[PDB]
């Protein structure tokens, strides 16, 4: 999953195992068993639920 | 009487062995070890990638 966060006036996106949104500010792991497996992650795609 | 080219030659192919033997068993060492080093490699990509990003 591909998911932003406000930055005030523009956004900024983070790249990442499968999120899920809950409030206009915050996502969550979509933890369900079918993410794709950190080995096959590029380095600029290793951002967690809560990275800012 | 007779008889010492039967015995001679099944003793020097007997001894040719012996004399082989250390040859195939270093040569054959020296093989195993060469795939230890193939099943090494090909995970360095993994490790440069890793270190690299």
């Amino acid at each position: 999953s591909l998911w932003a966060r406000r930055e005030n006036g523009s956004v900024k996106w983070f790249c990442g195992q499968p999120v899920t949104r809950t409030d206009d500010d915050t996502v969550a792991d979509a933890k369900d068993g079918k993410e794709i497996d950190t080995k096959h992650l590029p380095s600029t795609c290793r951002d967690n639920f809560d990275a800012k | 009487f007779t008889l010492i080219e039967l015995m001679i030659v099944i003793a020097i192919v007997g001894i040719l062995a012996a004399v082989a033997l250390p040859a195939y068993q270093d040569y054959t060492a020296r093989a195993q070890v060469s795939e230890a080093i193939l099943l090494a490699e090909g995970q360095k990509s993994a490790v440069t990638e890793y270190y690299l990003n």
